């Protein structure tokens, strides 16, 4: 009551429209690479260090860097103030973002090292994990880390009987399914795929196809954020 | 290890797997329900040599303020150090947390446990259901083993009949027991991608060499109530499509073994 | 009201009878050794690893293996669901089970290593620590660890004024004393001895003597569990 | 590092600092208020390249039994690993805890947030104010950055008008919002002692070589509401005197930028 | 160390111990009660150079649902890093937890603190007693030092007279104080087995070489209320028998010093 | 109501009088150095170990010892029983006591080592951190650690409009400011300076000057505690 009408959604988006997305790379001095993203009401910052000295050693891998990811929401990012510190949700998101970024990375290039991805959600409005993945790729590119592709991500979802792109909080709260997807778009390699909800097979596949188009759309934004950095560097 | 990736890959190129399973075969499955007889429900599931026990303990409690209309369900997976040299003592790690969450989402989102049929006094007193998963031997595919055992323990569950005394306001827990409102049977089916091949119910040896993993949980109604690509690697859309299809087929074969095990424990 | 009458206990046992005990060795693939025990309503699994690489080093002992024990109850093992994770009781039981097993082990055989004993109580019904010790010895034997003896354990207790063998939950709950004892039976070496309760000296000594006979009885079960493994191996 | 202490010391002997600031200059300051629009108040403060975001989330809750007469305020500083290779994941460390406490003392002891004007039902229902400080980039002087952002987020704050219905006993949270009873503007000014020289707003490079640090928080009324000598080193009484004086002067320059930023976010 | 096992063993073969104690002697004992005068009760016990302070703080609280009929007692042992290079900062370790539990069992199971004489309103408001044990110097035999100090602090305790106002339902804490219902004096006596010899009140040097340890807690009535064989090693039945006997004898000698110290603090 | 009258404070002290202070050094066998202090109703024990082997290494500093401080209050030290374990207050006090002691220590004398300062508050009555610092210096001297000076500390405060020395609990509870100060008195080097409260500049400076005189007074007590140890050693 009523998330689609007519056939406009609450903020005015058609079924297959994305929320306004802005992205900036190079927002932090300390981080090796960093990116900032406003995707809706999402405001997410992503930082990468380095490749660097893994501690502790016994973690090192002899042939490759490891990727460590930490997704965290600031207490003030959600409507109900969230007690600081991770929780089960943020730890599974870290895990799945890791599993999202790792296949883009050429980790055997930096043996015995860690590459550390931090994702801080400053404001949260559904889709933080896809937004985070997206800023994370850009922060990885920003860090000068060889990647086979960027990873772009985007969720699709089912609201009021209907498959839609890029759920907002409200629509995910009242929705019937949420399907984030991350891909490396050059090869259409799906590196994240989750489905929370209830869906038929053909509902689920359409959601995947759709969130991927959202992901390719996001990817164009990503490249444009890198272009804009490679123009900004080009002085002098 | 490492020497094994190659043997495994090469076997896979020849349509073979190291235990002679086909790409779509589960290992021998054993489900035994009601094995913890002090718990309200339990299930010991063996997927080959993978062994998980799931115990279901219910109490009465307050529902979440958000939802006065719904019982409580909470799922925890303990990866006990005894199950594996990789399992260390302490709070859940990200593996345990992802297994608990995906199994929970499976059941919660299919409403396989109907939380609405677990209200006693709206807003005040609901049935509270702990799904505690105790992994006893990790030999691969904990995801499916756990989902199978979670659901089968829920089906097994016999909780005390509770009644609201409208003359006293008392809640009387009765000796007589009753099933939990379990209305669906979600079953995770999980695939390891190795190279360009997906293989169902990965053993530990296949998990060590896999590129990535994807789990698809479906119920009798032809619905998906959880998907989780886990670990690294990447799947193709058509890989995912196949996996959803195959998962439905495997789930059904599994649900038959679950229900059979559930019924056996009533004889 | 009434734990002894006449002179049958609630489940029908005479004062000096043990609960049904079944034991199996070799129940886990991952563990180096393992044993399973049904002792009453107890259902306890014990696993051993290895001797293995202690981490972290600074723990290693230059002349001997260390024994680490962890006793844990599954949330669903007790009547009131127990929050996962150890608690003071389980940590003192780990400590005292360790102190129970260690004198059976020839630890200077495996310097710089750890031997790790895990005891999981799957169902709990009084006497879990003696049951655990008993499965632990069998899991140690199962692991091929040189031992001077098995360790067998059993508790005796005081219920309704009377010294009895092998308290059940009920009888321990309403009892006046509980006295677990573990011994290495060949030499009658007492490796665990606890007394919770209130007892005169002669009540306490009789309890000890009795729980030891229960322990020698358990020990025969243990050997039989090993016999049955050394017959089961003997193919081919 | 180490090679830098010497360069820094020597520059300081010549009245110079490595970025050409004078001993009493802050780096360029940026304050932007109301940037987290879902929070009740927020402020992103940049002190050069140091960046702190502070978010203010309020709820209604029980006051402490000691003080039925007073709302609640609680200040937490997260030093997120992303802000710095020195920030590690986990519960606050002693740096985060000292920053949170000194900033809190600053505000609490000046009654800059009047906790008495935050009672709804005495002893039962008070306004609860979380000052959550999220450090996004540590490039020195987190103390001042955080205090500036804490206070500016408090000034920015617009919380839901709440009213006690004396006929129902209900507490009605209204759509309409209202400032927090913020009545002062404490500002920490912090000095690094390097050798025999104190320098205001130390950068990370100056923090690496400093002997010690002292922070002086003062408000518009000419009052000090916090002092904290932090780290090692030692100050002379006259160092301390100077610092209090200078701090008042710098605070005032800062409070002007804060109030200006606060007002900008109402345009 | 190691060189000491041998010296200690050899001395023991000659009926000697390194400080010239006999096998059944305690080191010089000092008990001083009421030393923390803000706590309800306290005791500083020295067993040679082992020093433990025990503080008893009581409040009023809810009894456990299981037991509406009984006050609360809770025992915690802090092994402060200052007491010993082996004591590290953090939550209790297994040594602290076993000491707290065995001392508690000692007192609880003898009903030395009668929890029934600590009800104020049945099921609702009971006396709550914290026995907090602060080990200040570990030089062996913390078990006995702690039990002696726990009991002596309980005997020392003077808690506020509380009364139920049956006209108001108010619970009035009065200025006037009163002993805790301490009705027995359990005393742990602890033996180190070294080789084939048991020696009472092991020092740290004897603890370093001991095979195992056994502690026997007994009261004035000739009852045992705790036994704990701790550490490794093995005892013979006759070792245990001797220890129970000897323990009763040593306990009595100790209880005299406790009561004497308790009475001294009333002069 | 009324902390000063006339002009006697509640315990009878004039504005600039200190609470009774007693100090003993060498109170612990295990500690390398130790001191005990009764400062009012404060009863605080301080222990030092050693310089010793830092673990873990990666903490070692190549040119100097590190100083680690831990300030802790026993559950029974405060009027409301305090849950064991540190809390934010005790952790900032540890931090600030560390920052208080460190400039007295010649840490490059013991590279790669830790010097560990433990402060246990056995009874608490305002001013525990200055009392602690004071016992800590004495425990450092007691440990044979080269120091440039003792560190003496003392707080001054504002009660009922008036600047006073050495607040008690009551007066700090009802007071308007509390200003602990620690100094190395030989050079008047201020190593701790905190102000909790609200004060004008001249109120704050007078508080500092005053707490320093209290600190020089405490320092004479300190030296006297060392004298008394260097007379006590002098047998034979
Ligand atoms: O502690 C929390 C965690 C989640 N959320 C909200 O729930 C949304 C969607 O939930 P989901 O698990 O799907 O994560 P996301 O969509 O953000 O990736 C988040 O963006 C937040 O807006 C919240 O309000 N509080
Ligand atoms: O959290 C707990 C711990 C203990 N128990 C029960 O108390 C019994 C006996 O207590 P005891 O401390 O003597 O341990 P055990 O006899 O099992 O070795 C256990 O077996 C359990 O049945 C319980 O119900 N919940
Ligand atoms: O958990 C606590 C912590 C503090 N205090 C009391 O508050 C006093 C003064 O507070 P402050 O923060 O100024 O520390 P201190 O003056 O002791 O150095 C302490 O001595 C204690 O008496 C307390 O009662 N409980
Ligand atoms: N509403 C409600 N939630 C509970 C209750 N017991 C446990 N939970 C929830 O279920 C989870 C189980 O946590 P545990 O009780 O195992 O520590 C917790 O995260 C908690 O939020 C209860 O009695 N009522
Ligand atoms: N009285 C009261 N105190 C609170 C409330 N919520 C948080 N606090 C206090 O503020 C601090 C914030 O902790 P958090 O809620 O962030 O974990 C806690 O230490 C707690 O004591 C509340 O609703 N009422
Ligand atoms: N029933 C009851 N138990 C308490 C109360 N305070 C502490 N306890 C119990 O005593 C122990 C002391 O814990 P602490 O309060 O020291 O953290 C806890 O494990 C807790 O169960 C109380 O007020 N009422």
């Amino acid at each position: 009551k009523l998330i689609d009408e007519n056939g406009r959604r609450i903020d005015g988006r058609k079924k297959y429209e994305l929320r306004p997305i802005k992205m900036e790379v190079g927002v932090l001095k300390n981080a090796n690479g960093s990116a900032y993203i406003e995707w809706g009401k999402n405001k997410i910052i992503a930082a990468v260090y380095g490749p660097r000295e893994l501690h502790p050693k016994h973690l090192q891998r002899p042939d490759r860097a490891i990727l460590r990811v930490r997704y965290n929401m600031a207490p003030f990012s959600v409507e109900e103030r969230k007690k600081p510190g991770p929780d089960r949700r943020s730890i599974e998101i870290s895990k799945v973002i890791k599993g999202a970024l790792e296949p883009a990375l050429i980790l055997e290039m930096f043996p015995r090292t860690a590459i550390d991805v931090f994702i801080e959600v400053l404001q949260a409005d559904a889709g933080t994990r896809v937004a985070g993945i997206t800023a994370a790729s850009l922060a990885l590119a920003d860090a000068g880390i060889p990647m086979r592709d960027l990873v772009a991500a985007c969720a699709a979802g089912k609201i009021e009987g209907e498959i839609v792109l890029d759920l907002n909080k409200e629509e995910d709260n009242y929705g019937e399914a949420d399907v984030p997807v991350a891909i490396m778009p050059l090869k259409n390699d799906i590196t994240l795929l989750q489905m929370d909800g209830y869906l038929t097979k053909d509902e689920f596949i359409e959601a995947v196809k759709l969130a991927i188009k959202g992901a390719k759309a996001v990817y164009q934004k990503q490249r444009e954020a890198l272009k804009e950095k490679y123009l900004k560097i080009a002085q002098e | 290890a490492g020497i094994m990736r190659d043997h495994i890959i090469n076997l896979l190129k020849e349509g073979k797997r190291i235990d002679d399973r086909g790409f779509e075969d589960y290992r021998p499955i054993e489900i035994e329900v009601g094995v913890i007889e002090k718990a309200e429900g339990s299930a010991l599931v063996k997927l080959g040599s993978t062994q998980v026990l799931v115990g279901i303990k219910t109490s009465l409690g307050e529902p979440f303020p958000d939802t006065p209309n719904m019982g409580v369900m909470t799922t925890n997976v303990e990866l006990v150090p005894l199950a594996s040299p990789t399992f260390e003592p302490g709070p859940p790690d990200e593996r345990a947390i992802e297994l608990a969450r995906v199994i929970d989402r499976g059941i919660r989102e299919s409403k396989a446990l109907n939380l609405e049929k677990m209200v006693i006094v709206p807003g005040k007193i609901v049935r509270v259901v702990f799904i505690d998963v105790h992994v006893l031997d990790h030999d691969g595919n904990l995801m499916d083993a756990i989902g199978i055992a979670a659901i089968a323990a829920l089906l097994n569950a016999r909780v005390p009949k509770v009644r609201y005394n409208e003359e006293t306001g008392e809640v009387e827990t009765l000796d007589e027991t009753e099933p939990l409102p379990v209305e669906k049977i979600p079953v995770p089916v999980t695939f390891a991608k190795i190279g360009n091949i997906l293989v169902v119910d990965p053993s530990l040896d296949e998990e060590l060499v896999m590129d990535g993993k994807i789990t698809i949980t479906t119920d009798e109604t032809g619905h998906i109530s959880a998907v989780q690509k886990s670990e690294g690697g990447a799947f193709k859309l058509e890989e995912v499509m196949y996996a959803v299809e195959t998962a439905f087929k495997k789930a059904e074969e599994i649900r038959k073994l679950i229900l059979e095990a559930v019924e056996k424990a009533k004889q």
